[PDB]
């Protein structure tokens, strides 16, 4: 899980 | 033959409540009537998506979660991690009647397409593009694009999605990774630590949907000679191959210089180049918003792009409207590129759009 931010 | 323009004082007031992108709606929209635009265009009033409509793509179990968390703003929910809800997708009071309102907008642009009362239909508010099933993901709680697809679904039997954000649209692509009647075709950021991961060549859908999302990974730095050139290449050989009875195309703004995030090095002129490569298929066209941080340069990038859309030329100064001041230090309408290297190598970029072509050459 990635941050956008 | 006139585009139809999806907007109302309600709807603008809303879509400005993001808190990712605050006032960014009543920018873009002040700009485009400050320019008399709107004018020259058939105003739309959206309509608000049904619990039924928005759960023809999302899971009844995440939508009465966000009705949930909607109610009192609750913050620190024990499953809100499991639907997506964070630091990106914050709990904040009354999401759920700004999902229902973006999603609702773009099924009525779909609508309008659908009968027939225009080709082109603009919702620059939607286009939240990384929304899944289940789960909410980089500022987007619904994903609008996958319900307009939906909805156009009942018309058109062959859809091409084109996304120019500058993220992956993986939500989009997941949702139609299993099907042939829709392809996903996506230029992005594709670097390892850049959101959301997803979106390498590679990657071209599964089953029965083999082949029928198309990646285009590209570097920092990019301007709009070389994207136009990739982005030309790519929609001729999908053009020919896939021969799209519809389109729905997503132009986010964080590809444009000045943006925070700093990465790709873009103009509106230049994706104005691509959207006139669109818009001369004389298709039905669908056309979205999405990312853009800079929020005088993305009201910029859509103003122009809508003055595209209209084939007329607008004035290079700002006219003087409600957030005029936010226009320095300048106060034109054309944004310059930043002096900084593209990271694009020609042998990379050539290796990727070799790729492509081979993939293609299976979509019959
Ligand atoms: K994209
Ligand atoms: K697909
Ligand atoms: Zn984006």
């Amino acid at each position: 899980r990635h941050k956008k931010x | 033959l006139v585009p139809v323009y999806i907007y109302s004082p309600e709807y603008v007031s809303m879509c400005d409540s993001l808190a990712k992108i605050p006032k960014r709606a009543s920018m873009v929209h002040s700009l485009i009537e400050a320019y008399a635009l709107h004018k020259q265009m058939r105003i739309v009033k959206p309509k608000v998506a049904s619990m039924e409509e928005m759960a023809t793509f999302h899971t009844d179990a995440y939508l009465q979660h966000l009705q949930k968390v909607s109610q009192e703003g609750d913050d620190d929910h024990l499953d809100s991690i499991e639907y997506g809800l964070g630091y990106d997708c914050p709990a904040t009071e009354g999401i759920f009647d700004y999902a229902a309102a973006i999603g609702g907008a773009t099924i009525t642009a779909a609508q309008c397409l659908i009968d027939g009362m225009c080709k082109v239909a603009i919702n620059w508010s939607g286009g939240w593009h990384h929304a899944k099933k289940d789960e909410a993901s980089g500022f987007c709680y619904l994903n609008d694009a996958v319900l307009g697809i939906l909805r156009l679904r009942r018309k058109f039997e062959r859809i091409l999605y084109v996304d120019l954000d500058l993220h992956h649209g993986d939500g989009v692509e997941d949702a139609f990774s299993f099907t042939s009647k829709v392809m996903t075709v996506s230029l992005h950021k594709f670097s390892p630590g850049f959101f959301p991961g997803t979106g390498d060549v590679s990657d071209v859908g599964l089953g029965k949907g083999r082949y029928y999302s198309v990646n285009v990974p590209i570097q920092d730095g990019i301007q709009d000679e070389k994207y136009y050139q990739i982005c030309e290449s790519v929609l001729k050989e999908v053009y020919q191959a896939f021969n799209p009875k519809a389109v729905v195309l997503q132009l986010g703004a964080d590809t444009i210089a000045g943006d925070p995030m700093c990465s790709f090095n873009m103009t509106p002129v230049g994706i104005g180049k691509c959207l006139k490569y669109i818009l001369q298929w004389q298709l039905a066209t669908l056309i979205l918003g999405g990312g853009g941080f800079n929020l005088a340069n993305t009201a910029r990038c859509w103003t122009y792009l809508t003055g595209v859309i209209l084939g007329k030329t607008l004035s290079s100064e700002i006219p003087d409207h409600e957030f005029f001041t936010a226009y320095g230090p300048d106060y034109v309408l054309e944004i310059t590129p930043s002096c900084r290297p593209d990271r694009n190598e020609p042998h990379r970029i050539q290796q990727i759009l070799n790729y492509i072509k081979g993939n293609l050459k299976h979509v019959v």
